[PDB]
């Protein structure tokens, strides 16, 4: 099958697990003909004047060591075989986390979160299934089926095994059909179920207007339509449904009467014994199994092939985006340049960035500002590595960026992105992502630089509460000004903060401004945002409109022209204050 | 309880389970007969040879013929004379030995000659026996092939009638549960629509939605459960054990003595697998919570280098998790399929002892045809014992999805309504003294005065939480103050049907609430009642989006994006458009696009403009340069009207609202 080829590193990997229980499985397969048959010859030993408490004792006594016996092996064979699929569900789980940990936002922005998370539940699953069950059954199916098959027929006869067998290929071919038939009826009421949660959603949040315009009958007028609806469905699957019992039985039944009936025709004519009629009736009622066993493999090979063939889709078919190369010897950055750095965003057909000739200096605290859209946050993008070079340079002190390794300019650049996107641990967790060797005193200390003591002394102090899952006490402000104090735990030698304090308070956010100047004055800082206050006394501050800069004086040179005097503006802002 | 309203709601349609349980009971027995076919056409067919023959003369049926005499059996024969004159057909090893006299016990018989000698405890005669030929044996056998051919018949007449009812019943025990649990949602529905809406307020939406659909689910695969597979199973194993009874007395108390073997493994199993997939899924869910926190917010992990840690967490999960799969693996192997065939294997045993027993007794065997329908009774017994014990396991979820939708049910605190209004108020509406505390305490409205004159535009001004949208919640009665009064017209808000006073007034809140279905269905909330939407709505100025949008005609489906389909201006206009619609006297505007960083003013304010006249607007609008021209500007210091009056009469006292407006007008 298709996905056992494409599995074939796993087994591969493990080949003396997998080989033990295939030799256990057929073991057992083969001792397991031996208590029917013991079963008739002790019922023939009664018939016949010849049984002594000998033989019956031989015969319990092997009986009970053969039960031992398949017990064992069916123990450590069962203990093999699916301990290898739980196996292969790690693997698979490691393999992906590990792959999307590598990715980067391009691979995200391609692929929707829902592909993902189905891929690590469902497909991995799908998987691990096949490996150990569709195993199983392949098992039941292949040597199962004609081990019984060939021992009706020998030992038992040749022609009453042939008669008695005939309704079981029927019963096979009407369950596929069945289950096939049940399962779109099926997806059909899942359909109707999922439109039935859809509107009991919409009619318990906007319950305001409903009961506001005395519609809370019409509501369940509808809601009596969709779960008759949902029951009609449901009694169609049902329909089908009943046809499994009914079916199966009947040719069961059939088989059982051929085999009772046309063994009696047979010791009539002395071509059997009570004997090998009573073995018969066992052997087909654990014959009756393999039928199923044959859908059942049928089905999940094709499922684990479609599960595995997305898994692969998402581990293997995509690249990283970004990758490095031989890493010059670097220690620090130095005095961070743009050329021409005109990046064609991905899935953007416009420029979204033309050429940016500018130029910070160690300690040279930069600030962009402009309209909304204006595309001032694709600079911090392309100095983050996030997406794709693109066309342009970006030197630091001569060494492109796309040469120094990831990990050493992941380790220079302190990231505040504008959208909070903390986790849900404990805010001193969170706050030690920069740095996870910190003491715990540096925490304080760069809690007073980002002056979150005062708000953070508020909230109990269980472990300092967690914030993703609940936050205790929280707002935009604060998540702002705890990302600023991750940033400024990591020690960074570039600073970026995009849209650095949009919640805070105006003095608040000045503080914060003051107090990361005069302690990281030295290294370089970039700031992002709409209010000028924030850049107004950065030394090179670029104002960005449509996809290009305007101007690259100073914050004087920059309000001695009036191309954008937005600030002007904000200067009646300050005075609204 | 749980038990006691699952029977409660199953004696409704109680028709259709009664109908079930005997459609159930009469295919069982047909399907248990059946091996009762099999052993008389084992015993009086088969080995109807070894009974007794009488030999008689050609006068006879079913006599059969040796050699030159004919003799018959002790059954097919008429009593012309009983006489002593018997002939047996004895078997050894594989051999047929005719004896043509024989009046004595039976034991083990070995030949060397013609004695046929019978050992026993102690030899005691020796007949002339001979050897029949294969023909000859078939001539003795043939009286029976016409009862085997009528037992055959009716074993597969019984065969087609259990198909027949096994359907039927089946069908009937799925719509029974199906019919249940529309009722069931009905219900729950309903009281959902009866219910406070400050139970609303706390619960997030997707709790209640899960409590009336996903544990309804959940009811529905415990009643199938039930049904048909604890009621249908213990109906299969009462008539197993009738047949069994019926069969031999003395060996079905082996299996009255494997009941309890069952019910000790189900506890066992039960035990064990109940923290084993505990932990399995509460460590599951851990690792998706985990991989989609790390998906969203992959951003950040990556820039701090902080994926040689997320990783070693995500592991110990992945690892306990792998553990507890293994051991759940390593007992369900134990105790579900090694467990049913090692018992399987003891039950050959037993029969093999018992009935070697009874057969080393002077060679007194219990008939080869109670064997035979044993063998076929018991493995019909152990099909569905791994399906008890796992639904036995299972149940518990089923169990706590019924106690939350029951505890729903059970719920004391309601609203009795569903009258509506009258004659229209015309648009008047007083606070002449309230109180509004949401729990205890706090309270957000203090002694709140004001009569809203038939003059429209009553606004709201204030910011970051004063009890301007509490005012909103008291004027639809919400939430009931507590305190006070409230009156619309003479009346008195709490003396009067809810249907009836929120059948005055409209509402048009912040995010406008579309609805899945066509732009009609929005305007009408499909009310039914109401014909014309479009020509109202041409005069709500309303003419040009829809024209945009296709062709609506009120037919045009669009709110399949969950509202995405249009503009936010669009969805607000389309509010504006169905609060004009039912025309109500009162019109309640809560901030209305006027939310958040948003220049296109106008936009809106033409139809706000539109929806003003012949009302009283109740606008909480919080940009007051649109409330400008309002009439009754009122300012709610934290709970309190501290002043009241005009634009300009506010901005003439210089207390809050001209410091306000100053703010907002020259940041602009
Ligand atoms: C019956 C089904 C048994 C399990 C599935 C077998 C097929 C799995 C599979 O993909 O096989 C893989 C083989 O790998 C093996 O051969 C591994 C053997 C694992 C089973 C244990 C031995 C059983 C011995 C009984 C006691 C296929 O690997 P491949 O890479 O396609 O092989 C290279 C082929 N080439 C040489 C042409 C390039
Ligand atoms: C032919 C096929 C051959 C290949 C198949 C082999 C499978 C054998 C399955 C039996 C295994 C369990 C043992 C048992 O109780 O069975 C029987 C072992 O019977 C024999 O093994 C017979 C030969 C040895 C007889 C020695 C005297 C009995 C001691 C046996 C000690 C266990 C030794 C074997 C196990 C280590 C018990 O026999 P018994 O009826 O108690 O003995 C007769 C005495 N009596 C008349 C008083 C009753
Ligand atoms: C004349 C007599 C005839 C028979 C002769 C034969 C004599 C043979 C005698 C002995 C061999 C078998 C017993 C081995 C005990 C030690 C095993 C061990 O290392 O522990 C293992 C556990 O092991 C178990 O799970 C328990 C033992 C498994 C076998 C079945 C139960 C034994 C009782 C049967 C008796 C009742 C029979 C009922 C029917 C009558 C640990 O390793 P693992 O398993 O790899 O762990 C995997 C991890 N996981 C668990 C988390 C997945
Ligand atoms: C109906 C079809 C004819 C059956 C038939 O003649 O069976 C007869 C033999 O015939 C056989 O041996 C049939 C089996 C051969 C087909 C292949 C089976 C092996 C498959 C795997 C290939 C790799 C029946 O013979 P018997 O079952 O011994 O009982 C009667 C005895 N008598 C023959 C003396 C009368
Ligand atoms: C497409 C490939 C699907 C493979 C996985 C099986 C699957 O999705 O089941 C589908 C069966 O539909 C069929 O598989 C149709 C073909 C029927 C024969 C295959 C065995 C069906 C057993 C049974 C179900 O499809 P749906 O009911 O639309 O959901
Ligand atoms: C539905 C209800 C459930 C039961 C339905 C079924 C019921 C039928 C089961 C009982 C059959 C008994 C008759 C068999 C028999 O001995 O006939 C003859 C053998 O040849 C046959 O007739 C072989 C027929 C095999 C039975 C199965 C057929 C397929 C059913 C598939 C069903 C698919 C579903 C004997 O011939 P004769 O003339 O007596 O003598 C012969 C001697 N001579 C060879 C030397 C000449
Ligand atoms: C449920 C489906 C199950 C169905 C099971 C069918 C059982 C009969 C199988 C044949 C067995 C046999 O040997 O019969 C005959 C040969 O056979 C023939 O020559 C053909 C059958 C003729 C008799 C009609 C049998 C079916 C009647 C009933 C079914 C209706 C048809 C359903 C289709 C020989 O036997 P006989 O003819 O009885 O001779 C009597 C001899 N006596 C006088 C000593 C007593
Ligand atoms: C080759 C393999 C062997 C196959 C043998 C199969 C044996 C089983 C055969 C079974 C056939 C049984 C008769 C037909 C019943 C179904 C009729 C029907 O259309 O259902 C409708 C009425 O729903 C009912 O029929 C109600 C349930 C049956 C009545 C109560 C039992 C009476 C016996 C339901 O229609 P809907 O679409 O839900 O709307
Ligand atoms: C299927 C799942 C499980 C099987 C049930 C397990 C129960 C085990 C106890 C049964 C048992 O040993 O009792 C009896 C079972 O003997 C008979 O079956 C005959 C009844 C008479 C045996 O004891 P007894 O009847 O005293 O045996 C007489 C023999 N003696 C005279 C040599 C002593
Ligand atoms: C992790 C996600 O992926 C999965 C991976 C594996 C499994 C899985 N674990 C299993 C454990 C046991 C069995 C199983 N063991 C059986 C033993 C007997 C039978 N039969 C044979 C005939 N009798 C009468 C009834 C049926 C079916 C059986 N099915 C299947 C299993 N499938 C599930 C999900
Ligand atoms: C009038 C007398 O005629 C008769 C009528 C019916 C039966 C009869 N009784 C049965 C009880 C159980 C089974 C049965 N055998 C099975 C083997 C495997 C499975 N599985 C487990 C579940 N999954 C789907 C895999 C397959 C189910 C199984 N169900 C068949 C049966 N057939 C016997 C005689
Ligand atoms: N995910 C995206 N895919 C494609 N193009 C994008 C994406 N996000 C932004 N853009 C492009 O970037 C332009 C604005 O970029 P940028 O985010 O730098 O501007 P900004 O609004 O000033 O910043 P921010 O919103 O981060 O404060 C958008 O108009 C669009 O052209
Ligand atoms: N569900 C609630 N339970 C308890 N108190 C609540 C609840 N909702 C709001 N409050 C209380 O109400 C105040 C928040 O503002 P309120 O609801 O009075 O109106 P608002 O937010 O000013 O309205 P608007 O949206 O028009 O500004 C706080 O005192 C808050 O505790
Ligand atoms: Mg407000």
């Amino acid at each position: 099958f298709s996905v056992l080829k494409k599995l074939g590193w796993f087994f591969k990997a493990y080949w003396l697990r997998y080989t033990i229980a295939i030799v256990l499985l057929l073991a057992v397969n083969v001792i397991e003909m031996f208590p029917p048959k013991l079963l008739g010859n002790a019922i023939d030993d009664m018939k016949a004047g010849a049984f002594t408490a000998e033989g019956l004792l031989f015969y319990i006594g092997i009986f009970f060591v053969l039960t031992a016996a398949v017990y064992i092996m069916s123990y450590f064979w069962m203990h093999q075989l699916f301990g290898g699929a739980n196996l292969m569900e790690k693997i698979l789980r490691t393999k992906l986390m590990g792959h999307l940990l590598t990715m980067s936002p391009p691979f995200y922005e391609k692929n929707r979160t829902g592909d993902l998370m189905a891929r690590g539940t469902n497909d991995l699953q799908a998987v691990s299934l096949t490996t150990g069950f569709g195993i199983l059954t392949l098992v039941d199916s292949t040597m199962f089926m004609m081990t019984i098959f060939l021992t009706m027929g020998f030992l038992i006869s040749w022609k009453l095994t042939f008669a008695a067998i005939i309704p079981l290929p029927v019963m096979a071919i009407a369950i596929s059909l069945y289950g096939s038939k049940i399962h779109e009826r099926f997806t059909e009421a899942q359909n109707a179920f999922g439109a039935l949660n859809d509107r009991v959603l919409e009619s318990v949040s906007g319950v305001r207007v409903i009961r506001a315009y005395v519609q809370e009958t019409n509501d369940v007028r509808r809601f009596n339509e969709m779960t008759a609806d949902v029951y009609q469905k449901n009694m169609k699957v049902a329909f089908i449904d009943s046809l499994f019992e009914p079916t199966v039985k009947l040719l069961v039944g059939a088989s059982y009467l051929i085999g009772l009936g046309y063994g009696a025709f047979l010791v009539f004519r002395n071509e059997l014994t009570l004997g090998e009629l009573v073995s018969f009736n066992v052997y087909l009622g654990m014959m009756i199994w393999p039928m199923f066993a044959i859908g059942e493999l049928i089905n999940v090979m094709q499922r684990g092939n479609a599960s595995l063939d997305r898994v692969n889709e998402t581990l293997s078919y995509e690249t990283d985006v970004t990758d490095p190369k031989q890493p010059a010897d670097l220690k620090e950055p130095g005095d961070i340049v743009f050329s021409h750095v005109s990046f064609t965003y991905p899935s953007s057909t416009s420029d979204n960035l033309q050429d940016i000739s500018f130029t910070v200096r160690k300690g040279q605290t930069v600030g962009i500002a402009g309209k909304t859209g204006s595309g001032k946050t694709t600079i911090i993008k392309q100095l983050l590595r996030q997406y794709p070079p693109g066309e342009g340079s970006i030197t630091f002190s001569g060494v492109p960026i796309q040469q120094i390794p990831l990990d050493r300019l992941r380790g220079w650049i302190g990231y505040v992105p504008q959208d909070h996107l903390l986790f849900s641990r404990t805010v001193k967790e969170n706050i030690l992502y920069g740095k996870q060797d910190a003491t715990d005193k540096e925490v304080q200390q760069a809690i007073a630089e980002a002056h979150f003591e005062k708000d953070l002394h508020m909230l109990p102090s269980g472990l300092e509460t967690m914030v993703g899952e609940k936050g205790v006490a929280l707002s935009g402000g604060q998540k702002q000004r705890i990302s600023i104090a991750r940033a400024l735990m990591a020690n960074p030698e570039i600073l970026i903060l995009d849209d650095s304090l949009s919640a805070v308070d105006a003095k608040t956010e000045a503080a914060i401004i003051k107090n990361i100047r005069e302690n990281r004055k030295g290294k370089t800082t970039f700031i992002l945002t709409h209010r000028l206050s924030a850049v107004e006394h950065a030394d090179l501050i670029l104002v960005m409109d449509g996809g290009v800069i305007a101007e690259r004086g100073t914050h004087q040179e920059l309000l001695a022209n009036n191309g954008w005097y937005r600030e002007q503006y904000e200067r009646q802002q300050l005075f609204t204050a | 309880k749980i038990g006691k309203t699952l029977w409660r709601y199953a004696l409704l349609y109680r028709k259709l389970l009664i109908t079930a349980v005997l459609l159930l009971t009469v295919a069982v027995g047909a399907e248990l007969t059946g091996p009762f076919i099999g052993k008389k056409m084992i015993d009086d067919h088969i080995l109807g040879i070894e009974k007794t023959w009488y030999e008689a003369a050609e006068k006879d049926k079913n006599a059969v013929q040796f050699h030159g005499v004919s003799y018959v059996r002790e059954d097919r024969l008429q009593e012309p004379v009983s006489k002593a004159k018997e002939a047996h057909i004895y078997q050894v090893g594989m051999a047929f030995y005719f004896v043509d006299q024989a009046v004595s016990f039976d034991g083990n018989r070995t030949v060397s000659d013609g004695k046929l000698t019978i050992t026993n405890g102690d030899k005691s005669r020796a007949y002339a026996a001979e050897k029949l030929t294969k023909q000859e044996l078939f001539q003795f056998y043939q009286p029976e092939i016409k009862g085997m051919v009528l037992l055959i018949c009716l074993y597969g007449g019984l065969l087609v009638f259990s198909v027949f009812f096994q359907y039927g019943q089946h069908y009937l025990l799925q719509m029974s549960a199906n019919r249940i649990i529309q009722k069931m949602r009905q219900d729950v529905f309903s009281h959902i629509q009866k219910m406070p809406i400050r139970y609303f307020d706390n619960l997030p939406a997707g709790k209640v939605v899960a409590r009336i659909t996903n544990d309804t689910e959940a009811i529905r695969d415990l009643y199938v459960t039930v049904l048909s597979t604890f009621v249908t199973s213990g109906i299969y194993m009462f008539g197993i054990f009738t047949a069994l009874f019926l069969l031999d007395v003395k060996l079905a108390f082996v299996c009255l003595a494997i009941v309890p073997i069952i019910w000790l493994w189900s506890v066992i199993y039960r035990r064990y697998a109940s923290y084993y997939n505990q932990k399995i899924r509460s460590i599951n869910s851990d690792i998706n919570a985990k991989m989609n926190e790390s998906i969203q917010g992959m951003t950040i992990i990556q820039a701090f280098r902080h994926q040689k840690e997320t990783m070693r967490e995500f592991e110990e999960l992945n690892e306990s998790h792998f553990y507890f799969q293994n051991r759940m693996l390593n007992l369900n192997s134990l105790m579900s399929h090694n467990l049913v065939n090692v018992i399987r294997n003891l039950a050959f045993v037993c029969l093999i002892w018992h009935f070697g027993g009874a057969s080393l007794n002077a060679a007194g065997i219990v008939s080869i045809g109670v064997l035979y329908a044993f063998v076929d009774y018991l493995n019909r017994l152990f099909q569905p014992i791994t399906g008890i014990v796992n639904q036995f396991s299972k149940l518990e979820l089923a169990r706590v999805s019924a106690g939350r939708v029951f505890e729903l049910l059970e719920e004391k605190n309601t609203e009795e309504a569903g009258e509506p209004a009258k004659e229209r108020a015309l648009g008047r509406v007083e606070f002449r003294d309230v109180s509004f505390a949401y729990q205890e305490g706090e309270e957000v409205l203090k002694h709140i005065s004001f009569t809203a004159q038939k003059g429209e535009t009553v606004a709201l001004v204030g910011h970051t939480g004063s009890g301007k949208s509490s005012i909103l919640n008291l004027l639809f009665r919400f939430y009931d103050a507590q305190k006070g009064d409230v009156l619309i017209d003479g009346k008195s808000i709490y003396n009067m049907s809810r249907q009836e006073l929120r059948s005055h007034m409209g509402i048009v809140l912040q995010d406008p609430y579309l609805f899945s279905g066509t732009i009609g269905s929005n305007v009408s909330l499909d009310d039914e009642r109401m014909t014309e939407e479009e020509i109202k709505n041409a005069l709500r100025q309303v003419g040009a989006e829809p024209l945009l949008k296709k062709l609506p005609k009120g037919i045009n489906e669009p709110v399949i994006e969950k509202g995405s389909t249009l503009s936010s201006g669009e969805r607000q206009l389309i509010s504006f458009a169905r609060a004009l619609a039912f025309d109500p006297a009162i019109l309640i505007l809560d901030e209305a696009t006027a939310h958040i960083d948003t220049e296109t003013e106008a936009v809106i304010q033409k139809a706000l403009d539109v929806v003003k006249q012949g009302r009283t607007t109740f606008v909480i609008a919080h940009r007051l340069s649109t409330i400008r021209n309002a009439d009754q500007i009122l300012v709610l210091d934290k709970g309190e009207i501290v002043e009241r009056g005009n634009h300009e009469e506010l901005m003439a006292l210089e207390g809050q609202y001209y410091q306000m407006y100053e703010l907002q007008k020259g940041q602009k």
